[PDB]
């Protein structure tokens, strides 16, 4: 048995084939049973069955390489990754979180888990490089998919590692967690241009543990403090209710019981 | 890398007729594909674009509503309505790659591969 | 484990952007709430506490309707010696804030400062919007759709256009009463004439506060009017057509838009 896999290809990408596979990843994220505000909460980790833990996002691009990652459905975050014969996990947080991973790609011939876990925080300080200075789009995520695809063959160092794991995790986990900022990402597609997150999507990422707190714990929608956001010129604005949120964000980490 | 043209022919004003183009092999760095026209002694005439990021379409001054560019799955067509003696041309299929941006080619010199064209005749 | 409830104080902006507002700051039993321009200050007579038990309080006291029929007034008034039925108030995704007893709207039947407050028969209009929240300004956004084009306002006609940050045609301001405003113009409203399918949408004045000029995004990236179910839709998928209409929801990308800022 196998976790579901999704699929992506950048060779001949579209805007409708980015649409298609954002919303096959939220749809295998979570079932929509639980609702809050008109926006869908993922699964309880708490006692969540191992076998309903993790989906697989199999990314090819127009070099014909291959990598599929693994996406936590508690969060929708990468914690890993298989590149032919080997996987690549991030550093698990607790000791369950690391037995929970030895579950994904069992038949991989090797497995290594990296010093640094996926928070952008390290990734920028391996990168070398802020995500405000990182170009994302289909050409920035080509290239990714080539890095990680390579590292396995000793072809990728890990500063180029890293800037891709920040460019795939802003494509395919922020994307599903945020209309937003697919939105941001069809809009790349559409123009064939590739530039990086502006701040309204680099606060919005930055938020998005907060927002899910802030919303479940609302009192019918209304905030019990402000969640501080940016627009695209880098102006500050501070959200007090969850109206304007409902068309923004897509996906919640559970909180707490309703 | 080729591109043929096929559908046309003759019909009287008023008439209809479905223009395609089908690409010998598929390539996935396009950017946009266009039909443009000519006739004797005239430069050639944008009359259709698709971009092929999101399939919006685009058409030429002389077109007014009555063409529709469209695509398949798998081939772009040209579905021409209430045709004019002054629709009669040549037409010819293009295709444009690496364009970026938010605007669009519509010149003959922003096409580089080209169909060697279908005859389109109205009579009336 | 059951989520924290929090019992938050914020305004409540409504019609035209004004506020809840007791009356003079004068709390006496059955003294009017109204709408009024938003303070910046910290009086208590526009600050609510939106308690557990479902009370929404001034300086301690209940926003209450004076009866259980439309069109009735809404006072201040103590909360324990006021009937309790006549003090609990639902606040809905939506925006609207409804009274269960009686199943009555809290409404400003007037767009004017000092306008006082009633309750009304629900008909989801701008008059019956309201947003808990202590931003006392519209959000200001772009609003994209199909193919990526921006919806944009030319006087009285609306229709989506190739996208500039320098259109100041292009940018709009989404009110707490749930209208969707020209930015250039805010005393006009995204408008649909009727609540009837393929009416064209048009800019009209915010005059009559009505059901075709509330608005509501939803998380399914459509844009909803309310009172019809019917969403916003460019008309045939054709932008050459310069028109944006309501139709019945499928969700197919003439009827997708994001709020870009
Ligand atoms: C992503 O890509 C993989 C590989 O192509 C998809 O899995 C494959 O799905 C096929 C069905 O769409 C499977 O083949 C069919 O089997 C049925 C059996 O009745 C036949 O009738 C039919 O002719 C095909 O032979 C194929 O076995 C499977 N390959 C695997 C699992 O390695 C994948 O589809 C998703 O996963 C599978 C398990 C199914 O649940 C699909 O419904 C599901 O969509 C692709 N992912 C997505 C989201 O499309
Ligand atoms: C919207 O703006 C209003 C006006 O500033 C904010 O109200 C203020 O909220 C603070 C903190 O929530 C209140 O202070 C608290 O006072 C209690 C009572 O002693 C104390 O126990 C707390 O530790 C805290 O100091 C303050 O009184 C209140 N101002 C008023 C009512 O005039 C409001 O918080 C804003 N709402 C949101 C969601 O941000
Ligand atoms: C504006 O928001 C309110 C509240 O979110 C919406 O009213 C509620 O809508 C839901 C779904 O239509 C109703 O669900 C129903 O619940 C009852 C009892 O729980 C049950 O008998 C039905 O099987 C159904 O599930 C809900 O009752 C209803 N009212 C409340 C107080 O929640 C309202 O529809 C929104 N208006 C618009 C135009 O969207
Ligand atoms: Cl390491
Ligand atoms: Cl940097
Ligand atoms: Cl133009
Ligand atoms: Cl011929
Ligand atoms: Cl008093
Ligand atoms: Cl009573
Ligand atoms: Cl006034």
């Amino acid at each position: 048995k196998q976790y579901p896999i999704i699929n992506f290809t950048t060779a001949g990408a579209t805007v409708q084939s980015y649409t298609n596979f954002i919303r096959a990843v939220r749809g295998r994220l979570t079932t929509g049973a639980d609702v809050r505000h008109e926006i869908p909460v993922l699964p309880n980790r708490v006692g969540l069955p191992i076998n309903q833990r993790f989906i697989l996002v199999e990314l090819s691009n127009h070099a014909e390489l291959s990598v599929t990652l693994a996406l936590d459905v508690t969060n929708a975050y990468v914690v890993g990754y298989r590149a032919g014969n080997s996987a690549y996990f991030f550093h698990p947080d607790n000791q369950e979180d690391a037995e929970a991973i030895t579950h994904l790609f069992t038949d991989v011939q090797n497995r290594y888990t990296f010093a640094f876990g996926g928070n952008y925080d390290r990734l920028e300080q391996l990168a070398g490089n802020l995500r405000e200075n990182i170009e994302l789009g289909n050409g920035p995520l080509e290239e990714a998919i080539s890095a990680l695809y390579y590292y396995s063959t000793g072809g990728t160092q890990l500063p180029t590692l890293a800037r891709s794991f920040i460019i795939c995790i802003q494509m395919i986990s922020e994307a599903a967690r945020f209309q937003y900022i697919e939105g941001e990402m069809r809009t790349r597609i559409r123009y064939n241009r590739r530039s990086a997150p502006d701040p309204s999507v680099i606060t919005l990422e930055n938020s998005w543990g907060r927002l899910s707190t802030a919303i479940q714990e609302s009192n019918q929608g209304a905030f019990a403090s402000p969640i501080q956001l940016q627009r695209r010129n880098g102006s500050k604005f501070s959200v007090y209710d969850v109206s304007i949120l409902i068309p923004i964000i897509a996906l919640m980490v559970y909180r707490c019981a309703p | 890398l080729q591109l043929a043209e096929s559908g046309g022919g003759l019909v009287q004003a008023g008439g209809s007729l479905n223009l395609s183009c089908i690409a010998s092999r598929r390539t996935l760095s396009t950017s946009f594909m266009a039909w443009f026209r000519q006739v004797p002694g005239k430069e050639r005439e944008f009359v259709a674009a698709l971009r092929s990021s999101d399939g919006r379409p685009y058409y030429g001054d002389s077109v007014k509503g009555r063409f529709t560019v469209s695509r398949d799955n798998a081939t772009v067509y040209l579905q021409m309505n209430s045709l004019k003696p002054e629709d009669t041309a040549i037409y010819y299929c293009a295709l444009n790659r690496g364009y970026s941006g938010t605007g669009y080619p519509s010149k003959q010199y922003e096409y580089n591969d080209w169909g060697q064209g279908t005859q389109v005749t109205v009579s009336s | 484990d059951v989520c924290m409830d929090p019992e938050p104080i914020v305004r409540i902006v409504g019609r035209n952007g004004l506020c809840v507002d007791v009356r003079d700051g004068r709390f006496h039993n059955g003294n009017a709430i109204q709408l009024w321009p938003c303070k910046s200050n910290t009086d208590a007579n526009q600050l609510w506490t939106l308690k557990r038990d479902n009370t929404i309080r001034s300086n301690g006291k209940c926003l209450t309707t004076y009866g259980y029929s439309p069109g009735v007034y809404v006072m201040i008034y103590d909360c324990n010696t006021a009937a309790t039925d006549a003090t609990r108030w639902q606040i809905w995704d939506n925006g609207t804030i409804i009274n269960p007893r009686s199943s009555l709207v809290l409404a400003a039947t007037s767009g004017n400062s000092g306008t006082t407050l009633t309750v009304q028969t629900n008909i989801y209009a701008v008059s019956q919007g309201w947003l808990p929240t202590n931003n006392t300004q519209p959000f200001v956004t772009t609003i994209v759709g199909l193919y990526g084009l921006c919806l944009q306002a030319n006087s009285g006609q609306v229709w989506i256009e190739d996208c500039s940050s320098e259109k100041a045609e292009q940018q709009w301001a989404l009110y707490a009463d749930g209208s969707i405003r020209p930015q250039q113009n805010r005393d006009n409203c995204l408008t649909s004439d009727s609540n009837i399918r393929e009416t064209v949408v048009k800019i009209l004045s915010c005059g009559p506060a009505s059901s075709g000029q509330r608005w509501m995004f939803k998380n399914d990236g459509t844009i909803l009017n309310l009172y019809s179910g019917l969403v916003l839709d460019v008309r045939a998928s054709d932008p050459s057509l310069k028109q944006i209409i309501l139709y019945p929801l499928h969700g197919d990308p003439n009827q997708i838009w994001l709020p870009l800022f």
